[PDB]
RNA sequence: UUAAUUGCGAUAACGAACGAGACCUUAACCUACUAAAUAGGGUUGCUGGCACUUGCCGGUUGACUCUUCUUAGAGGGACUAUCGGUUUCAAGCCGAUGGAAGUUUGAGGCAAUAACAGGUCUGUGAUGCCCUUAGACGUUCUGGGCCGCACGCGCGCUACACUGACGGAGCCAGCGAGUACAACCUUGGCCGAGAGGUCUGGGUAAUCUUGUGAAACUCCGUCGUGCUGGGGAUAGAGCAUUGUAAUUAUUGCUCUUCAACGAGGAAUUCCUAGUAAGCGCAAGUCAUCAGCUUGCGUUGAUUACGUCCCUGCCCUUUGUACACACC
RNA sequence: AUCUCUCUCUAUGCUCUCUCUC
């Protein structure tokens, strides 16, 4: 990945609007669909999960299993 | 954990202590790129400074960087004893020093020169281009110069 | 459903009809749809194992290998290449994650999807180095069911392995994706492609 | 094109390397045919065997 | 009906205890907190600056509660692990010997861990009470 | 990422002459990259690699090197190439080589521009190489005509 | 037929003897027997804690009671048993049931005849013979040397990273081995940031070290496609330790130094179930040092159950201008 | 009367020798 380890405002907005429609949400997924690549993606995911937005399925760390609200 | 998005304030790729410090490596691990600076001790330095490790390379404000530099170059005053730094005890001053960037190599060179002058075994080996620290050259070191 | 009163603390899920119906760690071991005719006692299903981790004897008879749960077999196959020889717990965890991914993406009971993938990857026509003097001659030989299934499983695992070798994608997700591809939709997964190539090769030879 | 036939009896095992089985295949669609087929791998009696090959058959493997 | 230390999950409990310790004023920290690697069999010191030694203390307390006659050496053996000798296969090396001792001393000062006239350290009644309280808190957090 | 096929359409045709750079040997033959058509993976099944029995595999074919080839089986759905080396006739070989060279030259032309300005590669391919090909047959011929 | 010159049987052969098998040694099964502060329970005292109405979790050499686990000892157990078919229905085999177990139950240990011109006089006071025998090839002291390095092979280890690494925090093993006419394994309490010191005791043994709280693993993190926190070679500099003696780093520990190395050509080894591999540990050597062996034990796959194609082997027949026997 | 039917290169090699007592 060509850097892309920034919690940029535009990037955040994109994430907000692209995490729905798609059923599966993960760090790997984010990396694939070109936004954040690596460590700060996890942080972003965490801060999307305060109340609602994306619902958890995983009860496990390292691999994240998350589905948007239907 | 940080929810802060941050605007255009951090400038990536920094020129610190002459040697180029690269972008978005985790402060400690950004400092490691500089010679003389190494992992654990970098971390310790950071801790001493009182900057949070979970930050970007460009994130660091100038003052913090300055403090870090000070900690590195003058180590003894900020509670860093012997089992800590590069040239412990030393051969030239008696005081211990945490040599950096373009100093350690120079010191090494000086040592080599002295050895050569005084024709010691290690020095001889170095002159030759041979393995010093207990190795059997029956197999060891076929890469050459 | 029906809370059993104990001095020891037991979770609600356990109390509920999991005592009544014994299907998986909260997944359907029912449905039961094998697309090809019969194929049972070669792809196991039926026996509702809770967690894909059973210590038994599945090498000590000719066909007894079949009575391994398919998920368990998958886990075992995943358990491969230096860094991961032994450590079946890890494999089990990965399988669980894969299942979760499947559930998330394109819904359905994941077990059925897995079964479909197993069916639709594996080859009908195969090649053996018969020789003809030891040279490059390979007669087209049709494959036995159990063996074919095993091969398919192996190739699925291989695909995942290939994907994971220096990548952001954690093994499980990748595996799930490839499984889905194999089942039906795109058929751009590695394993399925390989199988098809093999079949083609077999066809052009006798 | 898709065909499938049940196995009933094994006509031994043949091959320079070996391992590859000679089988007697009976078609579940019309039981009038019992053909000599090459099968790779572990195979017993009463198994459904998918065949991409329709009519071609061989006995010995050399 | 009630609670004890054995019946409550490990890591969560430990973290709760650590949090409690942090909240509390008395701890008696060394002059070398997060300067040591906690193990000579370890390569890099602990992360997230503040605490971690607290966590270790909590863990030690838990261990003491579980057993009866545990000394410094045994605790050291318990912690640490495989030291990356690099090119040479990794042998099991014990933790940093003094750190555990310091932790024990701190606990003694707080009044949670005492000594038995057989050899080693055992739990104090106050300590037991504290542990029980922590367990209760953890239970509350869960449900 | 840099990609896109050598010719006009996405997928290769039956009995198309190609040049194959050898990647790695497996079981069927080799998973080669076709240098006359994109970089789509295909295989030479062990029967049609050479005219005669030559015993050695790493002297007449060779890993890393290019081989004069022809496409036998193509499946216009996803991506499979059943390939031959033997079915290439005497002579013919020279022609194939020439074609390969032409293709290489074409490829060389289309990258400098990209380097100078990024922008989508597919678009570039569309606006430089394809219409001419459609009009005649090959891009190198068109280039030659232009030069003349 | 069988792993088997293992059987059954045809029978100028009959009755044999080794060998195999049996046999030992252990590993599994014995809620059967004998038993047990040097092995664990059980109830109750004696208390500690939280619920409190009984209770749960412990501590304590308090009694007393046993013995399922831990130890052993006598013994027993499976013999292919029971059917199902197949086979001159004999020899046996594959499948099913029951069983702790049905591959000779797994693995060993002993291993025949005949040799090899295999290996060693560098295990010996096991020696023939030849030599040197007093400035000695005997002997010991001092110091090197076997550890040298343009290279070429053979073992092994670490890696080439996300199933990762790095932090925490979970927490679980079996073989051992260990003190006297010497200086062992070392606990527990204070030193040091590690290594390692130090006063003490326990243990010349199921007790003490040691439940060897072992790794790998397990959970919460941190890092995130990068020769990059992957790799730790090579170099510096310093603190201890063993030893009369560490330079040609003995080793250990702290530091900094960060190369080759993106899963490996042609080639070839090893393996068919607690096996392969991963992972440790102890022992042997040992004053100090394991990347080594030898034994354990954790974690535990994939694919065969077959053929003679390559590589051998076994017998039978066959052909040999070969017996130094196809080299 | 029941067979069924497989396949190719591969060159050479120099270091002895042995009986007893009836
Ligand atoms: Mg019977
Ligand atoms: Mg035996
Ligand atoms: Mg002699
Ligand atoms: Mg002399
Ligand atoms: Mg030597
Ligand atoms: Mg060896
Ligand atoms: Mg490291
Ligand atoms: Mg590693
Ligand atoms: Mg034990
Ligand atoms: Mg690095
Ligand atoms: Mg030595
Ligand atoms: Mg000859």
């Amino acid at each position: 990945a060509k850097h892309a380890v920034v919690l940029d405002q535009d990037k955040f907005d994109r994430i907000m609007k692209e995490a729905p429609t798609y059923r599966y949400v993960s760090v790997s997924v984010l990396v694939d669909r070109f936004k954040l690549g690596g460590s700060l993606a996890r942080v972003a995911l965490r801060h999307l999960e305060n109340e609602g937005i994306i619902k958890p399925v995983s009860k496990h760390s390292k691999q994240a299993i998350y589905t948007r609200a239907t | 954990s940080l929810v802060v998005q941050e605007q255009g304030s951090f400038q990536h790729i920094l020129r610190l202590l002459n040697t180029n410090v690269d972008g978005n490596i985790n402060v400690v691990y950004a400092l490691t790129t500089i010679r003389g600076v190494g992992r654990r001790y970098a971390n310790l330095v950071c801790k001493k400074a009182d900057v949070d490790l979970h930050k970007r390379a460009g994130e660091l404000t100038q003052e913090e960087l300055e403090r870090i530099v000070q900690i590195m170059q003058n180590p003894t005053h900020y509670k860093i004893p012997a089992w800590f730094l590069n040239r412990q005890k030393d051969v030239n001053d008696g005081k211990d020093y945490h040599s950096l960037a373009n100093n350690l190599e120079s010191k090494l060179r000086d040592d080599l020169e002295r050895l050569k002058k005084i024709r010691s075994h290690r020095g001889i080996r170095h002159f030759w281009g041979l393995r010093v620290r207990g190795q059997h050259t029956k197999t060891t070191g076929r890469r050459r110069a | 459903f029906v809370p059993v009163e104990l001095a020891t603390t037991i979770p609600v899920e356990i109390q509920q009809a999991q005592q009544e119906i014994k299907l998986f760690n909260k997944w359907s071991f029912e449905d039961v749809e094998v697309k090809d005719a019969s194929l049972v006692d070669y792809i196991q299903i039926s026996k509702p194992i809770y967690v894909a981790h059973t210590a038994g004897r599945y090498a000590n008879k000719r066909f007894r290998k079949a009575q391994c749960p398919i998920v368990e077999r998958l886990t075992n196959s995943l358990m491969m290449n230096g860094r991961n020889n032994g450590k079946k717990l890890k494999a089990v965890r990965i399988v669980k994650h894969t299942l979760e991914i499947i559930n998330v993406l394109t819904d359905q009971n994941p077990l059925q999807v897995v079964v479909d993938a197993i069916i639709n990857s594996g080859p009908r026509e195969d090649t053996t180095r018969v020789g003809g003097g030891g040279a490059a001659r390979r007669q087209a030989v049709d494959v036995s069911p159990l063996r074919r299934v095993n091969q398919s499983i192996a190739l699925l695992t291989i695909g995942a392995r290939e994907a994971a070798f220096r990548n952001i994608k954690t093994i499980a997700e990748t595996l799930a994706e490839e499984l889905i591809n194999a089942a039906k939709g795109s058929s751009t997964s590695y394993a399925i492609k390989k199988k098809d190539e093999l079949e083609r090769v077999a066809k052009s030879n006798r | 094109p898709v065909t499938l036939a049940k196995v009933i009896k094994v006509l031994g095992r043949t091959g320079s390397r070996g391992g590859v089985t000679q089988v007697r295949v009976e078609f579940l669609e019309d039981t009038t045919r019992t053909i000599v087929r090459n099968v790779k791998g572990p195979v017993r009696e009463g198994d459904i065997l998918v065949l991409m090959e329709s009519e071609r058959e061989a006995r010995r493997l050399r | 009906p009630g609670v004890s230390v054995r019946d409550v999950p490990a890591q969560d409990f430990i973290n709760n205890y650590a949090s409690f310790l942090q909240r509390q004023g008395k701890l008696e920290v060394p002059g070398y907190v997060d300067i040591v690697k906690t193990s000579a069999g370890n390569e890099l010191p602990p992360q997230d600056s503040e605490g971690w030694f607290y966590k270790r203390a909590a863990s030690v307390a838990r261990h003491i509660y579980l057993r009866k006659q545990v000394g410094v050496g045994k605790l050291n053996k318990l912690y640490g692990g495989a030291k990356n000798r690099g090119v040479r296969p990794h042998k099991h090396v014990d933790a940093s010997g003094s750190i555990n001792r310091k932790v024990l001393q701190s606990l003694e000062k707080l009044g949670v861990v005492e000594i038995s006239p057989k050899g080693g350290r055992r739990i104090s009644d106050n300590g037991l009470r504290d542990l029980d309280r922590i367990a209760a808190a953890t239970l509350e957090d869960e449900e | 990422t840099s990609h896109c096929r050598f010719y006009e359409n996405k997928y290769p045709e039956i009995d198309d002459i190609v040049m194959v750079n050898v990647q790695q040997i497996a079981e069927m033959g080799a998973y080669v990259k076709l240098l006359e058509y994109d970089n789509i993976e295909g295989m030479i099944l062990l029967s049609e690699l050479s005219r005669r029995r030559i015993r050695s595999i790493q002297k007449l074919i060779r890993v890393g090197k290019n081989d004069v080839a022809v496409v036998l089986r193509v499946d216009k759905e996803k991506g499979y190439i059943d390939l031959s080396k033997r079915r290439v006739s005497s002579e013919d070989i020279i022609k194939c080589e020439e074609k390969y060279q032409k293709s290489k030259t074409v490829h060389s032309i289309l990258r400098y521009c990209a380097e100078k300005f990024q922008i989508p590669l597919e678009e570039l391919y569309k606006t430089i190489a394809w219409p001419l090909s459609r009009k005649f047959g090959h891009a190198y011929e068109a280039f030659k005509l232009s030069i003349i």
